[PDB]
């Protein structure tokens, strides 16, 4: 019983360790995107004011 | 985007000044060639000799 409970907790712990990665490594590409979208926003803004 | 427009104001101002400044001298040439055809030449040639 103890051996089985420990294996079952062990696999769950692997999944916790992996999803702590998945969440923040998604969050990092999103951190990039959030700012690289602002680059486009402000570049188009600059170009519009200069054109006007 | 603001300095980028300031530079353009300066550059357009200069572009215009150039044209006015060359047309000035073209006009002076023709005007001078219309009006010194008389004894006015005798004054010019006598003017420098007093300083020559």
């Amino acid at each position: 019983d103890l051996d089985l409970a420990k294996a079952s907790a062990t696999d769950q712990l692997k999944k916790a360790k992996a999803e702590a990665q998945v969440i923040i490594e998604q969050a990092n590409k999103r951190r990039s995107q959030i700012l690289d979208e602002a680059k486009a926003e402000a570049e188009q803004e600059r170009t519009k004011i200069v054109a006007q | 985007a603001q300095a980028e427009i300031e530079a353009e104001r300066k550059r357009a101002r200069e572009e215009l000044r150039k044209q006015v400044a060359i047309l000035a001298v073209a006009g002076a040439e023709k005007i001078i060639e219309r009006s010194v055809d008389e004894a006015a030449n005798s004054d010019i040639v006598d003017k420098l000799v007093a300083e020559l």
